[PDB]
């Protein structure tokens, strides 16, 4: 069965899947857990940032696209920087040439259809990589997530990655309460960094292990990492 | 400025009895200054002859290139080209180049080795024919070759006629010329052989 | 030349003489300047013959596709494809269009390619080299919605008067009378405009 | 899009064959039967149209092509692979040939051009092999008559009579029987006509048989006059009419 | 070069002279002006020499492939098409005026080819530098339903009206008559009035006269 | 033999396409749409599953509007649907430059045909995996479409693809016995807004948000708009009421 | 995509082997048997005619001695029509070498221009190779008369005497066996006709069935001649050499 | 080796099985089509088959306005049909910008049928499952059918039938004229023409028709037109009084 279905992207199972694209997706769940939520004032990143030995680093999880837009990823860290960079580009045409700043619905839209692309035609592979976007525009605060299937949605909040169900429970369940944090980051990252800290298993948030993002109606979007994320471990 | 006048040079072709012949100055000039008394501007592929008068660069060229051409007709066709058809090539050859030419006045002669008959031809630098039964002109020194031709040529002359009449309109036009002289050389066609003689003349 | 198209009650008629001329020589003294692009939608040429004839048949090529897609194109498409190509290569054309064409909801209309390459609708229009000398005659005696007799007349003596001073123009004064009921060509010879 | 098939679709076998090739001959085979034979002063062509309905009008096709006014061609394989190669053929004559010394081309040479593009079709990229092979006549000043035939493989040779397709190994000992360098131009086509006879099934008339002829100039097929050089095509197809007054003396 | 159209009531009929020239040099005496497209279709051709044969032989290439394609005869707006098509693709660079006419299954035609493009249409038509002299005289004796023989007539006098009074012309008249159901008749050198008078004196040189420097025989087999 | 389904354009033994049947799994197996064509426009609806309450309400907006006259929905693969979308788009574009006259949806319709119809053409291209109802007001009426993978498409009264395909083509065609006369712009909405909901029975597991969107003559000028606030309330009542 | 069909011409076999050039031998050694001797004043070439008929025009017919140059010649074994392709752009190459320098090409360099064009379709390309084999038989004035081999491989060498196509074994070791350096035209000639005569897979050694061609210097001139045998000329040597 | 079933090679039996299986698609829609000759027009029959109540029946044809003078009537899916008729109407009008003239039925059939015999000799390209009869009155030829397959043959006929009866339409026609002696329906009218083509549809399928059961196709003098609901009704009624 899926053996003679599997062997590139320009092929439909029996029964309608397309698996090329199936494993692409696949590589997410085998990837460090990171989680995105927002309120109506800010938006939220936290990662957990894993590493290979104890001599190396903690592989960066999150991108910055410009002063109000960022995301942060789950997969293929190479693909990551190809989408972000081209996020960067789009963000940059649209102030350029309208003096304008690329929302983040749109943002998304321009996501999708480049991630669609590579999945319709002979030679193309999918993007393995997932990310969760968050940025401020004219319409407030904003958190998308992207699959390499091409599926961009808009949430309040959600998790990606390896273990990221036990999150993104826990955000469906704060829910009400997460989305009202306004006027106050500190807060929102709290309920950020307990949400993913509900995916861990094998250790602890440490200070060199631990990422956040955040982004609002007057603050552009700035990252932490280390001493930086101290006050929230 | 003008290419067909940088070089210097005539040549022209006549028919006469189951003969044709055809005959050129031998100058290679720079302007005024005189550089070479030995370029002939007289070819052959076969039993066809071509006679290419302008810019030497160019008579070069177009000497080389239908050397190849008669080359690879022969290897295929299996049988030499004759001058109908290459009259036909030539033009062809130049048109091609319609837009940026060669700065050539070529003409062909020879006989038709299947009916024996005597054929002669002009061409512009762009390739358009003109087939004369009586004798064709080209050269810095044509307006010339054009007096000398309509008043001396005559009909079916003999091959020893036609020399001296060919030599005559040759030299005595090439003398009105300042780019056209330093020696002369002539063909006498006939379907079985051919002679090449040199004329003596001026050398001013 | 002198060409111009003027609607009226029933829908539109067009007007040219047929001189074409190289230098102060008369070419063709018995030329065609009014062209079918389609069943009821036809156009006035002026400026260079090759270029107008180039673009008209090209004009005519396309609306033959469309149609076979799409349907039958409005007047106003027509205007569009010949607009296009004359200010897309604007800079290689030397080409003035009037374009009329006779739609049964819109009835006349009447659109002016101006050598720019920009698009004019209006009630009437005149071109070519004569027209200038009949500006005024003619922004005097239109009206709108005459009737076909009436335009037949207005189209007849503004032409006549550009022949007369323009000798870029002459020949005979023709017409293409395009309404519901048909396309119909009329002609008329300097024996009679010359003398109204 | 794109053609992705940029390599060859005919490769060597262990064997050392040529697999579409030989299944190309192999369509060569099954198609209906068409010869040719050359006599001292012309060289005829025929086969016999196979009509595929009784409602289908076969005059409104062509088994018996002109490639020149002094070139004919017939085949035996693939109806629709003929087609375009006789379009091909006329034009190759004329971009590569009357174009540059202003005369139509020699038998062999126009042959030897068929033949080149059926070789490419054999290697370039993403392609199958035509599946026919033809028999082409014609005559020209410094070669005479002749006749070819070219193969999918790209091959071709001269004969002085021949036969392809169906019924080609009979004919072919047939022809060879009653062929001899002394025939006159009607003697082979009555001949062509009673080798056809064997491989016909049917109905074998006008109407049935398609045959054509390089003989003599048609001044009178020109169009024209004025111009003494021109004398008139040599090739001619024949007319329902003219093969069954011959189909009589059969 | 003068060139003409004449149509008549039964089809049409195309003339010319027959000199080429360079400047003030005639190049040809007798050069061919008339062209073949297919054959009833025949065009004149003025301008550029070499290109109006080029674009002639070119125009007739593609017809006689076309045509071959369709089983159909040609036709003359056919070549009209084609022939204007490709003079405007060239902005007018190739100086070809032409006047094409002849017969096909749809009636008799004359059109003429500007050589930026542009085309005409009527009973009588002229190009060349002896365009003026000929058409003074079709527009003096042209009229409507003119006899194959008064088309030969008409068109032969315009282009004699070149001949004498233009000095860009000269020599012969070539006719080329296209009738309805007929095959074209091409009539080269239809009139010779320019036959030279006998010279007054031979100018056969004696043998021996021209004095040669060297002599030797030429190898021309292989 | 066999093998016939692993490359996009080849024929099986008895004619078929099987990747393209394939890609029609897809399509059967996405959300639930629907396009109702009454007297003086269109109307577009469309099933919207609340996968989690993490989802914004009103925010992943399905329809899509080609120019200013056309709307579009589809079901099965969504990146497919807008790749169709983005290429009507241009294809709208590029008429309109050159003919003037906004995109007839006849014409448009045939435009998005051939696109479909050569991704059935070489094994290099995948079919698209979605069915797409479309349509809007022209020069003359309003017109309803569907555009299938294979890239067949016909005009419609009534049309609906996806899960609760079925449950709606049984509701469409009651309607369209039940109005021999005709449906109005503001019948349709709500005609449109019961048959999602009864659809939706098919997928009764997940909650879903209704999407509405019409163009109309009398009601929208001819323009393609979604239908928000208060009608939209009205409609999604008259719906919650019948499906009880 | 395509993938699927790409017999991937161009690769190595794990031994190291190239497969289409190793089957495209394979093919050539079905071909009619072709030899080139190599004597001291001048070089001999003659083939077996493949398949022949009563009706097989022969005084017309040529399937393995092409003449290339005035001064080059070669005898083919393979497919004839793939032969061509490469003989032409030969053909081609002599006469660019003459208009460049103005000297007739040297025949090693208008060998290996050919060879390497081989060389190239199996290196690149997904192309097959092309299933011919040439013996060249030339001669130029700075090395005077050459005998030359090359294969779909690209590789080219040199020989005194040598044969391809069918029963090239048999061939060879006839020819190892009576070569000498010292040899004569005519004695080459002979070599060669009696060398075909008991390869041959035919009856008989009739001139019907064979090709002969050689590059001479004759004496009473001082220019090499290259002389390709009409069907009379084989039938004379061929009683001549005692084959009647 | 067993994908000579899969692209358009040779198979070893010297076929082309893609070609084969193309022609199976052409009768995937259940409909049968025929043309007929008249004196000086030429009519086309076809079935029309819209099962679906959500359809609108207007929108649903197999039969294409080419140009002016030149209608094709479609045996297949549709979406080939309409790939196929674009192909065949921009090759109309480009004939007419580059020629002068209108493209002649018989060589728009040949340019298609060549067009197909490309997509058996290339590869990457498909055949299309497609039968195409194009009809006219053309200004050289007359009334004229010529029809074209996935396999790029293509041939003029009296009269042609295609679809899945296509034996029993054919082998009807066939005994009219073996009959009749002449090559077309000698009839001065179009409708009377078009009456003829569906009695014969009805006797060989042996079914009666409603005015939604079919489609009709005229070529005429400089003109190509189809049929409404109502000049169908009018014509089968025609034919209603006389049996
Ligand atoms: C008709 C005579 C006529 O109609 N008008 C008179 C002038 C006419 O042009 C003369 C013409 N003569 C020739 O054609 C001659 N050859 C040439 O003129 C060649 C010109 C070449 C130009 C090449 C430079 C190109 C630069 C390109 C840069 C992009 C003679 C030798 O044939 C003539 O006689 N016309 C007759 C038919």
């Amino acid at each position: 069965f899926r053996n003679n279905y599997d062997g590139d992207t320009v092929t439909f199972s029996p029964t309608g899947r397309l698996f090329q694209v199936e494993y692409a997706l696949e590589a997410i769940k085998q990837g460090s857990v990171t989680v995105g939520l927002r309120s109506n004032t800010h938006a939220v990143l936290v990662a957990l940032k894993r590493n290979a030995d104890e001599l190396s680093s903690y592989q960066k999880k999150i991108i910055k696209c410009d002063e109000h837009m960022g995301l942060s990823l789950a997969g293929l860290a190479p693909d990551a920087r190809v989408l972000s960079n081209y996020l960067r580009q789009q963000c940059n045409y649209s102030s350029l040439v309208f003096n304008r700043k690329l929302a983040v619905e749109r943002a998304g839209h321009l996501l999708c259809d480049k991630a669609q692309k590579n999945t319709q035609s002979y030679g193309g592979r999918p993007y393995g990589v997932g990310l969760l976007i968050i940025g401020y525009d004219k319409s407030g605060a904003h958190l998308l997530e992207f699959q390499p299937s091409g599926n961009v949605t808009e949430l309040y909040g959600t998790a990606i990655g390896a273990r990221s169900q036990g999150a993104k429970t826990y955000l469906e369940r704060t829910l009400d309460t997460f989305i009202k944090i306004d006027g106050n980051p500190d807060e929102l990252i709290k309920a950020g960094v307990e949400a993913i800290s509900q995916s861990l298993r094998d250790e602890s948030l440490t200070v060199d292990n631990l990422s956040i993002a955040i982004v609002g109606k007057d603050t552009p979007f700035t990252i932490y990492d280390g001493e930086a994320v101290a006050k929230y471990i | 400025s003008d290419p067909s006048s940088i070089n210097g040079g005539i040549v022209v072709a006549m028919t006469g009895k189951d003969c044709v012949a055809i005959a050129c100055d031998l100058r290679l000039g720079s302007q005024s200054l005189g550089v070479s008394n030995k370029f002939e501007k007289i070819f052959h592929y076969g039993h066809v002859f071509l006679g290419i008068t302008g810019l030497a660069t160019d008579v070069t060229t177009l000497n080389e290139m239908f050397r190849y051409k008669t080359n690879l007709y022969k290897l295929k066709e299996e049988r030499a080209i004759e001058p109908e058809t290459f009259t036909q090539l030539v033009s062809s050859s130049l048109y091609e180049r319609r837009f940026g030419p060669y700065f050539v006045g070529p003409v062909v002669a020879g006989i038709n080795s299947k009916s024996g008959k005597p054929f002669i031809a002009g061409f512009d630098l762009i390739g358009c024919i003109d087939e004369a039964k009586d004798f064709i002109v080209s050269g810095t020194a044509s307006d010339q070759l054009f007096g000398m031709c309509e008043s001396l040529y005559e009909p079916n002359l003999e091959p020893e006629d036609l020399f001296e009449t060919i030599s005559q309109a040759l030299l005595n036009a090439a003398d009105r010329d300042a780019l056209s002289g330093w020696g002369a050389v002539v063909y006498i066609i006939k379907k079985d052989e051919v002679v090449k003689r040199y004329l003596k003349m001026r050398q001013d | 030349t002198s060409i111009m198209a003027v609607t009226f009650k029933d829908g539109v008629i067009l007007g040219a003489d047929s001189r074409t001329t190289t230098g102060a020589y008369i070419a063709n003294r018995v030329t065609d300047k009014l062209t079918r692009v389609h069943d009821k939608i036809w156009c006035c040429r002026s400026g260079s013959a090759a270029d107008t004839q180039a673009i008209a048949d090209i004009v005519q090529y396309h609306l033959e596709l469309y149609t076979s897609q799409y349907g039958t194109p409005s007047t106003e498409t027509a205007a569009s494809v010949f607009k296009e190509l004359c200010y897309e290569n604007k800079d290689n054309l030397t080409a003035g269009i009037i374009v009329a064409g006779y739609d049964d909801k819109n009835k006349g209309e009447v659109y002016t390619i101006p050598l720019g390459g920009s698009v004019h609708k209006l009630p009437y229009a005149i071109a070519g080299s004569g027209s200038t000398f009949i500006y005024g005659y003619c922004d005097k005696n239109f009206r709108e919605n005459m009737s076909k007799e009436e335009t037949v007349d207005f189209i007849k003596h503004s032409l006549s008067q550009a022949i007369k001073w323009d000798g870029s123009s002459g020949g005979v004064i023709r017409m293409v009378v395009l309404t519901a009921a048909g396309v119909e060509r009329l002609i008329f010879y300097p024996d009679e405009y010359e003398q109204l | 899009m794109t053609d992705r098939y940029s390599f060859s679709l005919t490769t060597f076998s262990p064997s050392g064959k040529l697999g579409q090739i030989d299944y190309a001959l192999t369509a060569v085979k099954q198609g209906v039967t068409s010869l040719g034979i050359k006599a001292t002063n012309g060289v005829v062509i025929a086969t016999e149209k196979k009509s595929s309905s009784p409602l289908a009008m076969s005059e409104t096709l062509s088994k018996v092509s002109l490639l020149t006014p002094d070139i004919g061609a017939v085949y035996s394989g693939m109806g629709p692979d003929y087609r375009v190669l006789v379009d091909k053929s006329r034009k190759v004559a004329h971009t590569s040939y009357k174009r540059i010394y202003g005369e139509y081309p020699p038998t062999k040479l126009l042959v030897s051009e068929v033949a080149k593009i059926m070789q490419e079709a054999t290697q370039s990229g993403g392609v199958r092999p035509f599946g026919v092979s033809l028999l082409i006549a014609g005559h020209d000043e410094f070669n005479g008559f002749s006749l070819y035939q070219v193969d999918p493989s790209g091959s071709y040779f001269p004969w002085k009579a021949t036969a392809i397709g169906k019924g080609s190994v009979a004919a072919k000992t047939f022809l060879e029987k009653r062929w001899n360098d002394e025939l006159e131009l009607e003697d082979a086509i009555h001949i062509a006509l009673l080798t056809l006879k064997e491989s016909v099934e049917g109905e074998f008339n006008g109407d049935t048989i398609e045959l054509a002829i390089i003989g003599d100039e048609n001044p009178d097929l020109l169009g024209y006059t004025g111009i003494p050089t021109d004398k008139g095509p040599r090739f001619r197809k024949l007319t329902s009419q003219e093969i069954n007054d011959r189909l009589e003396a059969l | 070069t003068t060139i003409v159209g004449v149509k008549f009531n039964n089809g049409v009929v195309i003339a010319a002279d027959t000199r080429s020239t360079q400047g003030p040099i005639v190049a040809d005496k007798n050069c061919a002006k008339l062209h073949r497209i297919s054959p009833k279709i025949w065009c004149a051709g003025a301008g550029t020499a070499a290109d109006t044969e080029a674009v002639t032989q070119l125009i007739g290439s593609n017809i006689e492939l076309h045509s071959l394609y369709t089983s159909r005869e040609p036709r003359v707006v056919s070549a009209l098409q084609m022939l204007k098509q490709h003079l405007f693709k060239y902005q007018g660079h190739i100086g070809a005026y032409l006047i094409v006419a002849g017969v096909d299954p749809t009636g008799s035609h004359l059109f003429s080819i500007h050589a930026h493009g542009s085309t005409d249409v009527g009973y009588y038509l002229s190009l060349g530098s002896g365009s003026l002299a000929a058409m003074a005289v079709l527009e003096s004796h042209w009229k409507q339903d003119l006899t194959k023989e008064e088309a030969i007539k008409l068109a032969s006098d315009a282009i004699q009206a070149g001949i004498w009074n233009d000095l860009g012309s000269g020599s012969n008249v070539d006719v080329c008559v296209m009738e309805i159901g007929k095959d074209a008749e091409y009539l080269r050198n239809y009139l010779t009035p320019n036959v030279r008078e006998e010279k007054q004196k031979s100018y056969k040189f004696p043998r021996g006269t021209t004095a040669v420097l060297k002599e030797s025989i030429v190898n021309i087999c292989d | 033999g066999t093998g016939y389904d692993l490359s996009n354009s080849v024929f099986s033994p008895d004619g078929r396409n099987f990747q393209v049947e394939y890609a029609v799994k897809a399509v059967e197996n996405g959300t639930t749409s629907i396009g109702i064509k009454c007297n003086d426009g269109v109307v577009f609806a469309v099933e919207k599953l609340i996968t989690s309450k993490l989802l914004v309400p009103q925010k992943n907006v399905k329809i899509q509007v080609v120019d200013r006259h056309i709307g579009c929905v589809y079901s099965g693969l969504i990146p497919d649907g807008r790749h169709l979308v983005n290429r009507g788009r241009e294809e709208a574009a590029s008429f309109k430059k050159l003919y003037k006259t906004p995109i007839p949806i006849p014409a448009f319709a045939d435009r998005l045909g051939q696109y479909v119809q050569a991704h059935t053409l070489y094994n290099s291209v995948r079919p698209f995996g979605v069915s797409t109802i479309f349509g809007g007001v022209d020069k003359n009426g309003a017109h309803l479409y569907m555009l299938e993978p294979s890239g067949s498409y016909w005009g419609y009264k009534g049309a609906a693809t996806g899960k609760g395909r079925q449950s709606a083509k049984a509701e469409l065609e009651k309607l369209v016995d039940h109005h021999p006369e005709g449906l109005s712009a503001r019948e349709a909405v709500k005609q449109a807004a019961k048959i999602i909901y009864l659809a939706h029975e098919d997928n009764k597991e997940k909650d879903f948000e209704l999407e509405i969107s019409w163009c109309s003559l009398s009601e929208t000028n001819g323009l393609h708009k979604f239908v928000k606030g208060d009608l939209l309330q009205e409609a999604i009542d008259f719906a919650q009421k019948e499906i009880n | 995509g395509s993938r699927r069909y790409d017999s991937r011409t161009t690769i190595f076999s794990p031994e190291g082997r190239l497969y289409q050039v190793e089957y495209a031998l394979e093919s050539i050694s079905h071909a009619g048997t072709a030899i080139g001797i190599m004597a001291s004043d001048g070089i001999v070439l003659a083939a077996e005619r493949k398949v022949t008929s009563t009706l097989l025009e022969q005084d017309t017919s040529t399937e393995k001695l092409y003449k290339l140059n005035d001064k080059i010649a070669v005898a083919v074994a393979g497919l004839t029509a793939d032969a061509e392709i490469l003989i032409n752009t030969a053909r081609i190459h002599a006469q660019n070498y003459l208009k460049t320098y103005n000297e007739d090409i040297p025949v090693e360099i208008l060998v290996r221009r050919l060879s390497d064009i081989k060389q190239g379709y199996t290196q690149h390309g997904g192309l097959r190779p092309f299933g011919v084999s040439f013996i060249y038989a030339g001669y130029d004035d700075r090395y005077g008369y050459q005998l030359y081999t090359s294969n779909p491989s690209g590789n080219y060498t040199g020989w005194k005497a040598i044969s391809v196509g069918a029963n090239t074994s048999a061939a060879q070791t006839l020819l190892q066996m009576d070569y000498k350096d010292d040899m004569k035209v005519d004695d080459a000639i002979e070599l060669a006709l009696k060398t075909l005569s008991k390869t041959t897979d035919s009856s008989a050694l009739t001139y019907d069935r064979l090709e002969f061609a050689t590059i001479r210097k004759g004496a009473n001139d001082g220019e090499v001649y290259q002389k390709i045998f009409k069907p009379q000329e084989i039938k004379d040597i061929l009683v001549k050499t005692g084959i009647t | 080796a067993g994908y000579d079933r899969h692209i358009t090679i040779f198979s070893p039996e010297g076929r082309l099985y893609q070609v084969e299986y193309a022609f199976k698609a052409t009768n995937q829609t259940n409909i049968n089509s025929l043309a007929v000759r008249g004196k000086d027009c030429t009519v086309v029959i076809s079935q029309k088959k819209v099962p679906d109540k959500l359809l609108d029946p207007t929108t649903v044809s197999y039969i294409f306005c080419i140009s002016r003078t030149i209608g094709m009537v479609v045996n297949g899916p549709i979406p080939d049909a309409r790939n196929a008729a674009l192909r065949a109407k921009a090759e109309a009008a480009e004939f007419r910008y580059k020629y002068g003239y209108d493209m002649p039925c018989d060589v728009l059939a040949k340019r298609m049928a060549n067009l197909s015999q490309i997509y058996t000799q290339r590869a990457y390209m498909r055949p299309l499952g497609v039968i195409l009869t194009f009809v006219s009155v053309d200004e050289e030829l007359g009334p004229s059918i010529y029809k074209t397959d996935p396999a790029g043959y293509y041939v003029g006929y009296k009269a042609t039938a295609t679809g899945p009866k296509q034996q029993e339409i054919t082998t009807n026609l066939e005994n009219h004229f073996k009959k009749s002696k002449i090559d077309h329906i000698n009839e001065e009218s179009w409708e009377k023409v078009v009456e003829f083509a569906i009695t014969h549809m009805i006797d060989a399928l042996g079914t009666e028709f409603s005015k939604n059961d079919l489609e009709v196709g005229v070529a005429t003098k400089d003109k190509f037109f189809t049929l409404s609901a109502e000049n169908i009704e009018e014509r089968l009624v025609a034919i209603a009084e006389q049996d």
